[PDB]
């Protein structure tokens, strides 16, 4: 109705700030929480006593990249 | 009046009763956005 | 199970299983089902009354 | 069928009545063909006021389909 | 039986506080 | 009956409206289509329901917005 | 937050939809003036206002102040009819009384439904807000 | 076989088809007061002898429902038979000689459970076993 | 044919010899109810299965039950 009636800016629009949380928490820049993976200080970052995440260059390089379907933007 | 007691009773039936009290809140809801339109938030100071 | 006294029906294909009757009248003869029992609720029926047993009731003070 | 004939009378007398005072049936004779014809326009309360279109003869509404305005020119 | 109800509010507030775990991770709080 | 207004709509918007020049040649609205394109299905579906309905629905911010506000809630 | 949100006030295209704005109601300033007060929202890309919901007090006019008023009026609304049900049932005529409404009995519960969430904590805790399970009808197994 | 006078109806297409030659028909009797109009089963009108009257029909259900009209005629002797393509002609309603909305005795008690519906088994206590739930 | 099975919860109105459009059912002497009658189903074979005698029923679920079974010329109704 209410771009209907020429006024778009009145829709209510809500943000999923909690799927972008999630997508936040596995290294994804765009949103800029700076949380669990995409925080480099965290200790789920370096995984600290061991620091044997071998996965997450290439998984952050996968996901950081937009130019494919792995965690879309929302 | 004996008639006005059938006629408050007619007013206290369901379609009547109805058609009156969401009459009053559409007119409450349509005047609040005659005078205070467009408010998608409440605003904060 | 006296005549007027409230109680409540333990059949469980009744519609007022577990719902509070008024017993109407209470039959002699012997018969299985003798509690005349009446309701402020109507089945699907339309219906308000069952006879039930004696064994299908709980008074209900 | 007394009550139905008031009902339909009510509702003819109602449409003339919204030619009378909300259209732009004089701005219409004076221009058939270039003025469209309308009654009912529209209060402005939630922006639905965009529906009162530039029908023509200087006047905002909207464009009516029953064709009140023939039978009024040809009556 | 157990008006405390003292085993399914046990599992209750331990999912309660992994809630409320998972979001100290969202507003920042704990990093 | 939904058939029956449907082939006066295309029929006479495809055969019949349309302006005339001082030439004397007519230019209807669908321009003819409805010779060869209402023999098959795929023709009214096409040139009918989705050709036609671009108006309904291109209509919200104009002042046909509610009649595509009608389309959608009377789908 | 998430995906390009900036204030209202910084975004160009906010700023562009907020020239040509249509007037919402009869004055002519009603464009401008829904903008004005949009301004200190969050903004998408496109110009329009995302609100946040997650419960952050810098956010709480988007979603939370909507939410208090709102159950307020719905606890009120459910209240009464339930405290009207529970009135007329003692009536004899019950289901006469639902076709027909008695103002003499639902005009002051009407009036008095200020005090539903402390009359449904005083119901909670007194236990007479539920019905006991082997009270209540249930089905064949 | 039967005695009776086919009620007066010019024929309708709603008679009775090629079952009642290979496989069953039905007919129905009764006697009447006077000579009265009523419908057929099978739809029109048709006009009853004073005296007796037969009416070969395709369904039983036909001929209770015409002896269902015929009771507001105040016609209460109707008699309903079965008949089969060798010939052979059943009598079947009423079956006792009395109506069966009155009891009569020497009728006995058939497919009566002495038992509440509630009390049924389960249908799977009475699985691969050749029963139903309601048997006995 | 269908199944036509009667319970003892019946208190013998007679209603569903009276709703049956083919005759199913009659009433037999009995001694559980005060009515002094039971329902009786012995032409089940003529039963179409429509139900009206489980319409007709009175007592809190049902007397008398019709179990949908084999299908007949009888029993699916055919003049044909
Ligand atoms: C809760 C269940 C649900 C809902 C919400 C929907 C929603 C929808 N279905 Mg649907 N569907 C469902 C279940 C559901 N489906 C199921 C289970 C099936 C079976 C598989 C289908 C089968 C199905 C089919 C076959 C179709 C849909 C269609 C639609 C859409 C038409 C509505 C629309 O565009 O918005 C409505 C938008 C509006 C703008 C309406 C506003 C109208 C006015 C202006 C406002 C009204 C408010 C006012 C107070 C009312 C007037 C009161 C008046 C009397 C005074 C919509 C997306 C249809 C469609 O569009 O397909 C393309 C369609 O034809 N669905
Ligand atoms: C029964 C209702 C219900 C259901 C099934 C869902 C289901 C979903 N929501 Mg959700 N949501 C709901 C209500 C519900 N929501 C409400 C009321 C809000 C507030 C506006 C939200 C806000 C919300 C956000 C912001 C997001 C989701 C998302 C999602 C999806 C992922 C799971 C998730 O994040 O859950 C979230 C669910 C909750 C936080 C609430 C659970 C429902 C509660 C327990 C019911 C009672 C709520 C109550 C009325 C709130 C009163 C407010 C007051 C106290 C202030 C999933 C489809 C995410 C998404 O888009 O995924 C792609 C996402 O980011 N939801
Ligand atoms: C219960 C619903 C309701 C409520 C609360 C109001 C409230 C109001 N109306 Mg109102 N109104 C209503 C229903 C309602 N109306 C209906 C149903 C109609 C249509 C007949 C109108 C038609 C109407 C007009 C025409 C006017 C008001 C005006 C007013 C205002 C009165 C100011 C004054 O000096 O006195 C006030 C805000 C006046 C106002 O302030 O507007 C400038 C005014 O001129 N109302
Ligand atoms: C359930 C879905 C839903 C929700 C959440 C909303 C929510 C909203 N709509 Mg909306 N709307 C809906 C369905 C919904 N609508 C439907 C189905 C339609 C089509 C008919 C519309 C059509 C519509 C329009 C056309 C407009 C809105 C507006 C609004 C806003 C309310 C402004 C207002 O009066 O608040 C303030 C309300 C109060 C303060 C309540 C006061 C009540 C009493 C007096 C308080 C008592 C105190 C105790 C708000 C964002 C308006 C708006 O501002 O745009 C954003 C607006 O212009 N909506
Ligand atoms: C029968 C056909 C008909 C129809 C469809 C309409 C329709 C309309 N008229 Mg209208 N009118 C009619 C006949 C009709 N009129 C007649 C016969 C007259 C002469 C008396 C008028 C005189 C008239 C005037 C003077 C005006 C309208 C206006 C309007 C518009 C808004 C009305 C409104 O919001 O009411 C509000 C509705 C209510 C407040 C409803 C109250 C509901 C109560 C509670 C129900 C009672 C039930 C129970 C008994 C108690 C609307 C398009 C107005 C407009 O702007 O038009 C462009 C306007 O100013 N009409
Ligand atoms: C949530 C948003 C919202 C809101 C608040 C409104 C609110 C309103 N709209 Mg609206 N509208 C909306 C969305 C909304 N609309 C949408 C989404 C669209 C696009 C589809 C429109 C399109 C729209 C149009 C096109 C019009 C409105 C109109 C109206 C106004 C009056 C309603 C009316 O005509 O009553 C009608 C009331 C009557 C006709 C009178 C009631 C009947 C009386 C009670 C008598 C009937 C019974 C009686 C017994 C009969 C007598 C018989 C005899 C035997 C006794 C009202 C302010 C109208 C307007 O602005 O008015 C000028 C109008 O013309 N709206
Ligand atoms: C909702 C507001 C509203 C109202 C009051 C009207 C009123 C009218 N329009 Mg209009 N119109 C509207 C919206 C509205 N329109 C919209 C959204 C559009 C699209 C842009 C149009 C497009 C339009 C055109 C193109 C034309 C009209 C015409 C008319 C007139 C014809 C009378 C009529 O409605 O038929 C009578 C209708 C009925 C008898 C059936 C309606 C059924 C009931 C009575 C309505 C619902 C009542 C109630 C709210 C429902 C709840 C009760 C229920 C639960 C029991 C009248 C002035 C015509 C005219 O001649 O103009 C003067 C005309 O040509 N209108
Ligand atoms: C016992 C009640 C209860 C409470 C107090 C909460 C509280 C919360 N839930 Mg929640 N939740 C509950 C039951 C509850 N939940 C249940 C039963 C479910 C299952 C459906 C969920 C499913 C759920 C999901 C799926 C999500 C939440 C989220 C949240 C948080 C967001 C609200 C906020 O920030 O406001 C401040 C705190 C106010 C109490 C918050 C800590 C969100 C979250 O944790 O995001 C990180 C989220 O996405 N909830
Ligand atoms: C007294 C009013 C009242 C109250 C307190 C409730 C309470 C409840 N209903 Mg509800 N219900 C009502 C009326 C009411 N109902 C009516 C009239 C209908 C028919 C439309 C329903 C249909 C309904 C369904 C289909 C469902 C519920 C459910 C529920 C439960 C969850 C809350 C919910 O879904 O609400 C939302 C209820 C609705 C949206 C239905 C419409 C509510 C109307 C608008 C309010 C009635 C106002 C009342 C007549 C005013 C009386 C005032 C008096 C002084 C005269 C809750 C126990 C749900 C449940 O079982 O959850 C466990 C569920 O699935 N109800
Ligand atoms: C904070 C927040 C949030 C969250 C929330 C949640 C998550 C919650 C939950 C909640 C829950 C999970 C709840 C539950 C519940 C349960 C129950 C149990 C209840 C019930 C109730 C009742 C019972 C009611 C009653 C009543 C009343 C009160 C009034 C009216 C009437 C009635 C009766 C209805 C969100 C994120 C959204 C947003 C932001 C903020
Ligand atoms: S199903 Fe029909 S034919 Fe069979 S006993 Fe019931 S009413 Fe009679």
């Amino acid at each position: 109705v209410v771009v209907a009636f020429g006024t778009p800016e009145k829709q209510i629009l809500i943000e999923p700030v909690f799927a972008q949380f999630i997508q936040a928490a596995h290294g994804k820049v765009l949103y800029g929480l700076d949380t669990l993976l995409s925080n480099p200080d965290s200790v789920a970052y370096t995984a600290y006593p061991n620091y044997a995440n071998v996965w997450l260059p290439g998984w952050l390089d996968a996901i950081n990249s937009g130019t494919n379907s792995l965690f879309l933007t929302i | 009046a004996d008639q006005s007691s059938y006629l408050i009773k007619f007013i206290s039936t369901a379609p009547v009763a109805a058609t009156i009290w969401l009459t009053i809140t559409a007119g409450i809801l349509i005047e609040f956005n005659r005078f205070f339109p467009d408010l998608l938030f409440h605003p904060l100071p | 199970v006296q005549r007027g006294s409230k109680v409540r029906i333990l059949r469980p294909e009744s519609y007022w299983f577990q719902d509070v009757g008024t017993v109407a009248s209470v039959d002699q003869s012997g018969i299985k089902y003798p509690v005349i029992v009446r309701f402020d609720k109507v089945n699907y029926a339309g219906i308000n009354t069952n006879n039930f047993a004696v064994d299908e009731l709980i008074e209900v003070e | 069928h007394f009550g139905h004939l008031a009902v339909v009378t009510i509702w003819l007398s109602g449409m003339i009545f919204h030619g009378a005072k909300f259209s732009n049936y004089e701005a219409w004779l004076s221009d058939p063909l270039n003025v469209r014809p309308s009654a009912q326009v529209v209060w402005p309360i939630v922006g639905q006021d965009i529906l009162n279109g530039d029908v023509g003869g200087g006047f905002h509404g909207i464009q009516i389909t029953s064709g009140l305005f023939q039978v009024w020119r040809g009556w | 039986a157990k008006p405390p109800y003292t085993f399914r509010t046990g599992w209750a507030l331990l999912l309660l506080a992994v809630n409320f775990l998972v979001a100290a991770y969202y507003f920042h709080i704990i990093q | 009956l939904s058939i029956v207004i449907f082939h006066f709509s295309w029929k006479m918007q495809s055969d019949v409206w349309g302006t005339v020049d001082a030439a004397g040649n007519v230019s209807h609205i669908t321009g003819g289509n409805f010779a060869q394109s209402a023999i098959t299905i795929n023709g009214w579906l096409r040139d009918f329901l989705w050709a036609q309905a671009s108006q309904v629905i291109n209509s919200y911010g104009s002042a046909l917005s509610a009649y595509g506000l009608m389309f959608l809630g009377a789908h | 937050l998430g995906a390009d949100l900036t204030p209202c006030a910084e975004n160009p295209a906010f700023q562009a939809l907020a020239k040509n704005a249509r007037n919402t109601t009869a004055d002519p300033q009603s464009g401008q003036k829904r903008f004005e007060r949009y301004s200190q929202a969050l903004c998408g890309p496109e110009g329009y206002p995302h609100l946040i919901v997650d419960g952050r007090l810098d956010r709480a006019g988007d979603f939370l102040i909507p939410s208090i008023l709102f159950l307020y009026i719905a606890g009120w609304i459910g209240w009464v009819g339930r405290a009207y049900l529970q009135a007329i049932k003692k009536d004899s005529d019950t289901e006469q009384k639902e076709i027909q409404l008695d103002l003499g009995i639902a005009l002051p519960i009407i009036a008095t439904g200020f005090a539903w969430p402390a009359a449904a904590v005083k119901e909670l805790l007194s236990g007479e807000l539920t019905a006991k399970d082997s009270e209540i009808t249930v089905s064949p197994r | 076989t039967l005695s009776g006078k086919t009620p007066l109806f010019a024929g309708s297409t709603g008679g009775l088809l090629t079952k009642a030659v290979e496989e069953e028909k039905y007919a129905i009797t009764w006697t009447s007061p006077k000579a009265q109009v009523f419908e057929l089963p099978t739809g029109g009108a048709a006009t009853m002898h004073e005296g007796e009257n037969l009416l070969y029909i395709a369904r039983k259900e036909y001929g209770i429902a015409l002896g269902g009209q015929l009771r507001k005629f105040k016609i209460t002797n109707y008699k309903i038979y079965r008949i089969l393509p060798s010939g052979e002609t059943t009598f079947i309603h009423p079956a006792d000689g009395v109506f069966p909305e009155k009891v009569n005795a020497g009728r006995e008690k058939v497919r009566f459970n002495a038992r509440s519906i509630g009390e049924n088994p389960n249908p799977s206590q009475v699985k691969f076993s050749g029963k139903a739930t309601y048997d006995a | 044919s269908h199944t036509v099975k009667i319970y003892d919860t019946c208190i013998g109105c007679t209603q569903c010899v009276r709703a049956c459009p083919t005759d199913v059912l009659e009433m037999v002497p009995w001694d559980g109810c005060k009515a002094a009658q039971v329902a009786s189903s012995p032409r089940t074979e003529d039963c179409v299965g429509c139900k009206r005698c489980e319409t007709a029923c009175p007592t809190d679920f049902l007397s008398i039950r019709v179990y949908l079974g084999a299908e007949t010329t009888r029993s699916m109704g055919l003049a044909y």
